[PDB]
């Protein structure tokens, strides 16, 4: 399995042979821009199983 | 010519071997490209 990993999330950043199916997160950087144009960036956290 | 695949071979009388050739570009999609679902980033 080829993943993505990283800090903001790159593509093809952690190879790896088995599958993990626990209750994990993974953390994403997320620049947005709102109505009245503020561009902002965020740190989320997503928990997935 | 033929393909014999399976258990061992002794070549019989007027039997050899035969060469096939493949058309170029595709021995590099043999041997590098392993597995497209692996390796397919570049
Ligand atoms: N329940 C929990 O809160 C919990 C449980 C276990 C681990 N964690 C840890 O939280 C950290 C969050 O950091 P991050 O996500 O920013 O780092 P990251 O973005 O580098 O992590 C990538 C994510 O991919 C997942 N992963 C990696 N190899 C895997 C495989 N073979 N199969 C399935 N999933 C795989 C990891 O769980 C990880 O969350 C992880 O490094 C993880 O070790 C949290």
């Amino acid at each position: 399995l080829s993943l993505s990993a990283g800090r903001p999330k790159r593509p093809h950043a952690r190879r790896a042979l088995c599958l993990l199916l626990g209750p994990d997160f993974f953390t994403d950087v997320i620049t947005i821009e709102t109505a009245d144009h503020a561009r902002l960036q965020l740190q989320l956290a997503y928990n997935w199983h | 010519v033929r393909a014999v695949i399976g258990s061992t071979y002794m070549l019989t009388q007027d039997e050899v071997l035969w060469e096939k050739e493949l058309p170029p570009g595709v021995e590099e999609l043999l041997n590098k490209g392993q597995d497209p679902l692996a390796d397919r980033g570049e």
